[PDB]
């Protein structure tokens, strides 16, 4: 249980993302892996460039 | 934790502990010995292995090329004793000696190609000399000249090299029988070091380039299965495995398909 | 973007004349752009 | 047969496994466990627990002491392998390249100064970034390699000796490109194997010293506790427990309490 809250903390401090939007499939899959993270010192900006690329990559008509 | 494809839990065992014990058989030519290669298969015939053995041959010759680069040692040092015995012996023999040549052509002779030297006619000129301090005129056998209780064994320790050169012994040249003395011995020393290193060399970059070789044949073969489908999931795999590879970006990107190992699990069909 | 410094000796022709400790210096703008024309709306965005 | 005082089977397998996989497992040091010392606890509570964990702790202090100084591992291979990069190549090299033949590793002499290293892998730095580059621009790198996608590996294999300096290994080194030909070996390998060589002997007295200190502090409750009882068999318990140790009579008093073990037992209460 303690694992969701953790993946909702970690996208509230990405963006403030609404629920609505964590359950796009690049969020999908991507939450659980910043869930291994960001309990490090790394940073809160690298997350919102890491989901721009990724968000980016994804939508390629 | 040391990523394989739908794999079982014998060949697992088996593939670890070829790559781990990589250092101990003999001919670690991973062409040239099948009974890996052709074991790391899925099964069920054709249809339930094409895209996921190619996927595993991709980990077994990359985590192969990866062992290679992590567990070769050393061969600076057998050139440095290349340069000892080169540098100190024979120039002073030359000049300091006496009765030897002249400066310009047998110093430079030595000197010339210090990096990457493949050359035969300088090893030659050498033989020729100790041939000529020896007993006989020809230059049949050269290496450990005037005595042929060794050549057989030489030619053994130089197969032995060409098969595995990751571990490497360097036999010697005996003290109590010799044709000549110090100078002999540091000349035929000086040769077999030198046949030595070069043959080390070769041959491990023969086995690089063989493994880079597949890995770049196998890359275009899994983009050309994965490239078809449309999902997030299979256009990231698609992505993560069409990363371009070299030498010496196997190990980060051994890393990488660590973590991306349970993406792209799911991400195959 | 990043300044990167290069300390280099010169060619071994000029290394020779007690200039073997000369150490040229080379900054270089590692990742930055050429600029030409004064930027007015993102001056929040770019060090000249 | 191991004797132990008033435990349970369990408790006893759970003990004896443990000292039988000391070197095994990691963070070999006894205050890190709890449930060893949990696990030497008797039964009835607090009563019977204050006269008889004091000489359970007792037991298990001298049994650590006892497998730590029959279990250490020769630190001599690596001291050696330290003696021959140091003598082969960075006294040569100093004397080809003219550097006068600075003697900072005939200061050391000897594994003898655990002292007096730091200010060598500090020179060491200085001649290693000097080799790789002639600006000689003082730097502050950790390790002359300049290497840093294996100087987290590196410390990782430090963490990992001082955790478990009963099993150790040596962390090789790569050669795609070699910043320096054969001097990596004595630059960087030379400034490994020191921190590894100094990491495991001052473990080693860190680790040995804390268990005479509780060895010692048992002794001193123990015999406090056992004061008090003046009977014949009592006293002998007295002049067998309150004999004062030192590591080197500890093999030797292990095998007294082994045979006085059958009396001390019905001596306590």
């Amino acid at each position: 249980k303690e694992e969701e809250k953790k993946k909702q903390q970690m996208l509230t401090g990405v963006l403030g993302l609404q629920p609505t939007m964590a359950n796009h499939p690049v969020l999908g899959v991507f939450l659980p892996k910043y869930a291994k993270q960001n309990g490090g010192n790394v940073d809160k900006t690298a997350f919102r460039l890491d989901l721009i690329r990724m968000l980016a990559l994804h939508r390629l008509n | 934790s040391i990523p394989f494809a739908w794999l079982d839990r014998d060949k697992v065992q088996r593939l670890t502990n070829f790559l781990s014990n990589l250092e101990n058989l003999e001919n670690v030519d991973l062409r040239e010995h099948p009974y890996v290669t052709n074991s790391c298969v899925v099964r069920e015939g054709e249809d339930v292995d094409e895209l996921k053995t190619l996927y595993n041959t991709f980990i077994l010759w990359l985590m192969y090329h990866y062992v290679l680069s992590k567990r070769k040692p050393d061969y600076n040092a057998i050139w440095q004793d290349i340069t000892k015995l080169q540098n100190v012996v024979n120039e002073y023999l030359k000049s300091k000696g006496l009765n030897k040549g002249n400066f310009e052509n047998m110093f430079t002779n030595k000197e010339k190609f210090e990096s990457q030297f493949s050359d035969i006619h300088r090893a030659l000129l050498r033989l020729g000399n100790s041939i000529r301090w020896g007993s006989n005129v020809p230059i049949d056998t050269p290496y450990v000249n005037l005595t042929a209780e060794d050549s057989s064994e030489i030619e053994n320790n130089l197969q032995d090299a060409e098969k595995n050169m990751l571990w490497y012994t360097v036999y010697n040249i005996n003290d109590p029988w010799d044709e000549n003395g110090y100078l002999v011995t540091s000349i035929n020393k000086l040769v077999y070091l030198g046949k030595l290193f070069v043959t080390l060399n070769q041959s491990w970059s023969k086995l690089e380039k063989v493994a880079m070789s597949q890995i770049v044949t196998t890359q275009n073969h899994l983009s050309g299965h994965l490239r078809k489908n449309e999902n997030f999931n299979a256009v990231y795999s698609q992505r993560v495995l069409q990363t371009p590879l070299t030498g010496q970006r196997v190990e980060s990107f051994l890393k990488i398909i660590t973590s991306d190992y349970e993406i792209i699990k799911s991400s195959l069909e | 973007t990043k300044i990167l410094e290069v300390e280099v000796s010169l060619d071994p022709a000029q290394r020779h004349g007690n200039s073997v400790h000369f150490q040229s210096l080379q900054h270089i703008l590692y990742n930055g752009l050429c600029l030409i024309s004064p930027i007015t709306t993102l001056r929040r965005y770019y060090q000249p």
